[PDB]
């Protein structure tokens, strides 16, 4: 409707909007670059920022509604409302910059209540950064313009924008919005799990996820996008899962629950109905559910013994490592042995017995009976060396 | 730690909660299998809570009062207790959280004083799962381990002694159930916030952290005040300085040079005024606080110098008159006064500090203001306080300090409008 | 053919788990059935059509000697695959299965549970059955809607348009009875099975909301004068009478003719009727500003729907009710105050704007010597708006009648003196 200018009341409400929003305390705080984002793209320049701006407006109308219908009726005429406030009147000057600073105060809650939404993990980078592929934009606007699956609530006050991956620095998000996503596929596993016995729960979880409509909009794609969009969450769901105090321990586990993903969509047969979809998105949480206790097992070695990493670099490249099948808790296991083989007594005396005594519940666990569920006889083979 | 971080996932909200029992939040869930997940963490959360509930009444370190630990938790109790708050009836998630880390940190801390003598091994409580935290039975683990370390022993003459090697049992027990266990940080703990906003002194706190911030020039206040003499125009600058310190609140920027040209006109600001804009013309980075405090005085003065009334969210318990002796008292302090130092801290205090109800609890009306001036001036420890407050009159009470703001904003009016 | 046989006998051996002795020898019996009908045996029309002419012969057993969930249960599930085509008269017979007669507790339906235990697939089962037997009989399927009202959540409390539609109040979120519910009148049978199964309603929460959005206008005062003997029982159900009326009135467009004047009308009179019965038992436990917002939002609504200034009956009846709800409420407190004086305001502000709403361009024209009102029935709406009986402390007789005489002096005194001795005023 043209009774008010809404794109210019957006762009004004912008940076009231960005300065009611606090991090946590420690987050490399993205206050100034949330404002120079979004009045970058609440234009319309593209046909990208049309789109942008037709879906927040449509966020501004629907949360808009649904605080009116809360509202009375004598506060549900604005303008007589804002006509008989004779201090708003009184601070604004003229009645028009009344009327406009009663919308202004409206919707700037409004719309810091829906930032604090679509911004955290740093999810309006990806909106923003040149040359961003175009399947990371359609999956923003997808997820974006969805009402019931991303569900925005409402809140000269404070709205904290929560951080799920506690990333590293400006180490923001390469699938749109990875923690509902994380959170949309973890109910579902729920309620797959409730419902079929763990038998089909795999062909359940992945049918389930070809049914809905994030699952059928992604499989509108073709390969080369999918294949992307996977590695891209399994980078994602290792931040929003584990902790990585490197950008190697996040490429090792990175390696490794793709070989996890790799090893469970080789563990049937022949189904050849369910591996029609093998760059699927719930086949991460399969891997890492069927994988857990050795993926926390070897990031756990990465922690106690970090100069283990650099061993790895060397066994890689002796390997070319990670295909098919789950080791790099047992390649760790091995390193971390030849090392504490090499020194001796080097450090100290008993510095070497204080190595040897941290790493022995990983190492004892690596190389025990119900550790290993089905590896292959390579796996076994180098847990035979780390015994 | 499961409940309680799904629980701020769905609930980060102040005063919201609508439902009255934890039965009315199990059963208030569409999916079966969500509802069966939330019951079983939910029946751990009250097992483990009517285990702890009264060593936590005494050891724990978050004092909770008695009417929480008193009665047996069930499902027909009230649903904030499985909400981690830090205030009031959710504190228990709180303090069992507290106390289940404060169990595990202190059996690490032993087994690393007696043997490892450090480990730097310490993951965050965001993050923990069933590996990191020490984890055993009693009828599967600890038993079977007693009965292999107790020793019989018969001698020639004839008798069996029992006997247990206390050493392999401590060796046992430390090797397979507290080696290899971090040290939970105490760093992501699931929470709410609980509050709209918090008051600007932090804010300021976090500006002099982040920046360098001095008074404002002598010259800059003329400017200031000659630009928005208009009520309109004080309104929008203070909206406007009120925006820029919520910003320079998480982050910073150069002292010098105000962010006028490099941000507020190319960062499509693109809607203030003129004169608004001139008045910040002669301003810089280090001239926020100033100007916030300037700018507000400022409003606050120009609705006194016009009638109307002047405070009105301040409640009545600071808004009585001075009595006469009092107010002469008042007088010959005004005569050699700073006013323009004086009447702009005080109205800082009155601002910041009082806010209509339930300020009672710690800004008392029966203190003198003097001694309450001089403390709100030292927890900053500002260089105003160095001038003619110590020769305020030290039998003024708090009950009187919005008359005192005016009687002295009403002379520093006169004296600028009857000379000039 | 005969290679679903494996499947159906293989769930209902799962559907064996949680009965007792009753769908296993189903299951044993119907293939001895159709081991029966194995000689000479023909196409694929054959072998569904025999398995299902030997479960109407249980089904005739089961409602003619004895007269049975588990069987319509596992009628249904063998007749996903849609048999009863030619045998659609079937359709009265699977749904007599499914009224829970002598099923009166909801405990009962917590009992009877676990044959059905999974609450999705059942649901869609019963769902299609409501949706399929809704054609040119249509009066039983109602009698299946406790059972589908156990497989889904509890009862909304929020009210009207606030945050549910009719589906979520109502409970049946697949069935398209906003346009069933408009039709030629040939559609009062429902409310005689309703006048019949009238004892279900202490099954369920939402059966009185559902029947409530199944009736038509013409027939809903009936279904609120049947409704008094359940509603004496559990008297916070007038709620449910008002969301219930607040959501039929806006889904209807402006009232153009006397028939559907006549039908809002006993609507308001019988919401007056159950309202005065009473007490304030009906604002039970602190019920009151949902009373209170759910007429004002009727009163907004029902002066949105008339326009032709002669019905002005039905806002007078639903400012008459706004009026029993403010005289029969308890006072208390400041609270009630507050209330009381914020409910009066709006609706004086609802019926202000109606009035200036349909009395437009001017009061009284003469055109022919012949002084009249150009709103022929304008002082019977003036009267009847006024002569209600708010309370003096509030407005509603100085505005209203502030905004009569502002109509009334845009005329020259000369024609305001010509209408006052024209024997119409």
């Amino acid at each position: 409707s043209q009774f008010l200018d809404t794109t210019r009341l957006v762009q004004s409400c912008v940076q009231g909007a960005v300065g009611m929003l606090r991090d946590q305390n420690e987050s490399c705080a993205r206050n100034m670059r949330r404002v120079t984002i979004l009045l970058d793209l609440l234009n319309e320049d593209n046909t990208r920022n049309a789109s942008f701006l037709r879906e927040s407006k449509m966020r501004l109308h629907v949360l808009l509604n649904k605080q009116e219908e809360n509202q009375v009726r004598s506060l549900k005429e604005w303008v007589t409302r804002e006509a008989a406030n004779q201090d708003a009147l009184q601070e604004a000057g003229t009645f028009r910059h009344t009327l406009w600073k009663r919308v202004q105060d409206v919707v700037t809650p409004i719309l810091a209540s829906m930032i604090a939404h679509i911004d955290r993990d740093g999810n309006l980078e990806l909106l923003a950064q040149p040359d961003s592929p175009a399947w990371v934009q359609d999956l923003w606007m997808f997820i974006y313009s969805d009402i019931k699956f991303l569900n925005i609530s409402l809140v000269m006050s404070f709205i904290l924008v929560q951080s799920h991956m506690n990333l590293l620095k400006d180490a923001y998000n390469a699938v749109p919005f990875s923690w509902r996503i994380r959170d949309y596929l973890e109910e579902l596993w729920v309620q797959a799990q409730y419902i079929t016995d763990t038998e089909g729960l795999s062909k359940k979880f992945v049918e389930i996820f070809q049914k809905t409509p994030l699952g059928v909009f992604l499989a509108q794609f073709p390969v080369a996008q999918q294949q992307k969009l996977l590695q891209s969450y399994l980078k994602d769901f290792l931040l929003l899962t584990m902790k990585v105090s490197s950008r190697e321990e996040l490429m090792f586990l990175q390696m490794a629950l793709w070989s996890c993903l790799r090893e469970l969509q080789e563990a049937s047969g022949t189904p050849d109905e369910t591996y029609k979809f093998p760059l699927s998105l719930p086949w991460v949480h399969l891997a890492f559910q069927h994988f857990r206790t050795r993926l926390q097992n070897f990031s756990r070695i990465l922690t106690i013994h970090p100069q283990v990493l650099s061993s790895l670099s060397q066994a890689a490249e002796k390997h070319s490592l990670a295909g098919c099948e789950m080791t790099l808790d047992a390649f760790a296991a091995m390193a971390c042995a030849e090392m504490l083989k090499g020194d001796l007594l080097k450090p100290s005396p008993k510095a070497w017995l204080q190595l040897v005594k941290n790493l022995s519940t990983p190492l004892e666990l690596v190389c025990s009976e119900g550790y290993l569920c089905d590896s292959g006889s390579m796996t076994r083979s180098v847990i035979q060396e780390v015994r | 730690l499961a409940l309680q971080r799904d629980l701020v996932k769905q609930f980060q909200n102040v005063s919201r909660v609508e439902y009255s029992s934890i039965k009315g939040f199990i059963h208030s869930h569409s999916s079966d299998g969500l509802r069966k997940l939330l019951h079983d963490r939910i029946t751990i959360f009250l097992s483990t809570w009517n285990a702890l509930r009264r060593s936590l009444e005494t050891n724990g370190e978050i004092k909770l009062p008695k009417d929480y630990c008193c009665s047996d938790l069930d499902l027909d109790a009230e649903f904030e207790v499985i909400l981690p708050r830090r205030q009031g009836l959710g504190l228990c998630g709180t303090a069992l959280v507290s106390y289940l880390i404060s169990l595990h940190n202190n059996m690490v801390y032993t087994v690393q004083k007696f043997s490892n003598e450090d480990n730097s091994y310490s993951v965050d409580i965001s993050e923990v799962a069933d590996l990191h935290v020490i984890s055993y039975e009693v009828e599967r683990d600890l038993n079977p381990l007693i009965l292999s370390n107790c020793q019989y022993q018969v001698q020639q003459g004839g008798e069996t002694s029992q006997e247990f090697d206390l050493e392999k049992i401590q060796r046992q027990i430390s090797s397979r159930f507290l080696q290899g266990k971090p040290r939970l940080t105490l760093k992501g703990i699931p929470t709410l916030v609980y509050r709209r906003d918090w008051n600007y002194e932090h804010l300021f706190m976090d500006i002099k952290n982040k920046m360098a911030q001095s008074s404002l020039p002598n010259l800059a206040i003329s400017t200031i005040s000659g630009q928005l003499q208009s009520y309109s125009d004080a309104c929008e600058a203070l909206s406007i300085i009120e925006i820029t310190l919520g910003f320079l609140s998480t982050a910073g920027g150069d002292p010098g040079m105000d962010l006028n040209v490099y941000i507020e006109e190319v960062l499509r600001m693109c809607d203030q005024t003129a004169q608004v804009l001139k008045a910040f013309s002669r301003c810089q980075l280090r001239h926020i606080i100033a100007l916030w405090q300037f700018l507000s005085a400022h409003k606050s003065e120009q609705r006194l110098r016009l009638n109307k009334e002047l405070f009105r969210e301040i409640d009545v318990q600071y808004k009585e008159e001075l009595s006469t002796q009092h107010q002469r008292l008042l007088g010959t302090f005004l005569n050699e006064a700073g006013l323009d130092a004086f009447l702009l801290e005080l109205h800082e205090m009155i601002v910041l500090k009082l806010k209509g109800p339930r300020a009672a609890n710690s800004f008392n009306p029966n203190w003198s203001l003097k001694d309450t001036l001089v403390s709100y001036m030292e927890t900053k420890d500002s260089d105003i306080l160095s001038e003619v407050e110590s020769q305020f009159p030290e039998e003024i009470l708090m009950s009187s300090c919005i008359s005192v703001w005016k009687i002295a904003a009403t002379r520093k009016w006169d004296r600028q409008s009857r000379g000039g | 053919x005969x290679x679903x046989x494996x499947x159906x006998x293989x769930x209902x051996x799962x559907x064996x788990x949680x009965x007792x002795x009753x769908x296993x020898x189903x299951x044993x019996x119907x293939x001895x059935x159709x081991x029966x009908x194995x000689x000479x045996x023909x196409x694929x029309x054959x072998x569904x059509x025999x398995x299902x002419x030997x479960x109407x012969x249980x089904x005739x057993x089961x409602x003619x000697x004895x007269x049975k969930l588990t069987l319509g249960l596992s009628i249904l599930f063998m007749v996903e695959a849609a048999e009863f085509t030619v045998p659609k008269k079937d359709l009265d017979s699977l749904c007599y299965l499914l009224i829970p007669s002598a099923g009166s507790p909801e405990a009962l339906h917590s009992d009877l549970s676990p044959v059905l235990r999974i609450r999705q697939r059942w649901r869609i089962y019963l769902t299609n059955l409501c949706l399929r037997c809704i054609d040119e009989r249509c009066d039983r399927w109602l009698g299946i809607l406790p059972l589908l009202h156990t497989c889904m959540q509890k009862s909304p409390p929020k009210k009207n348009s606030k945050s549910q539609p009719e589906d979520t109040w109502a409970g049946l979120e697949g069935i398209s009875f906003s346009e069933f519910r408009d039709k030629a009148p040939t559609r009062s049978q429902p409310l005689q099975f309703m006048q019949s199964k009238m004892a279900l309603l202490r099954v369920d929460e939402y059966l009185f909301r559902s029947w409530l959005s199944v009736v038509p206008l013409e027939s809903l005062s009936s279904y609120l004068e049947n409704s008094i003997d359940y509603l004496s029982d559990v008297p916070v159900r007038v709620l449910d009478c008002l969301q219930g009326i607040s959501y039929r009135l806006p889904g209807l467009r402006k009232i153009s003719n006397q028939n559907m004047k006549k039908d809002v009308e006993n609507v308001f009179k019988m919401l007056m009727h159950l309202v005065d019965i009473y007490q304030h038992r009906i604002f039970g436990e602190n019920l009151l500003q949902i009373y209170l917002t759910e007429c004002l939002t009727l009163h907004e609504t029902v002066c949105n729907i008339t326009a032709n200034h002669q019905f002005f009956e039905i806002p007078a009846l639903s400012a008459e009710l706004i009026c029993k709800l403010l005289e029969l409420s308890p006072p208390g407190e400041k609270s009630y105050e507050d209330l009381v004086t914020s409910t009066l305001q709006e609706a004086l502000a609802t019926t202000r704007n109606w009035l200036r709403s349909l009395f437009k361009s001017r009061m009284l024209s003469i055109s022919s010597a012949y002084v009249r009102l150009t709103y022929s029935e304008e002082m019977a709406v003036w009267r009847r708006l006024v002569e209600i009986g708010f309370p003096e402390k509030h407005g509603w007789k100085g505005s209203l009648l502030g905004d009569m005489e502002g109509r009334l002096k845009q005329e020259p005194p000369r024609l305001q003196i010509s209408f006052f001795c024209s024997s119409q005023c």
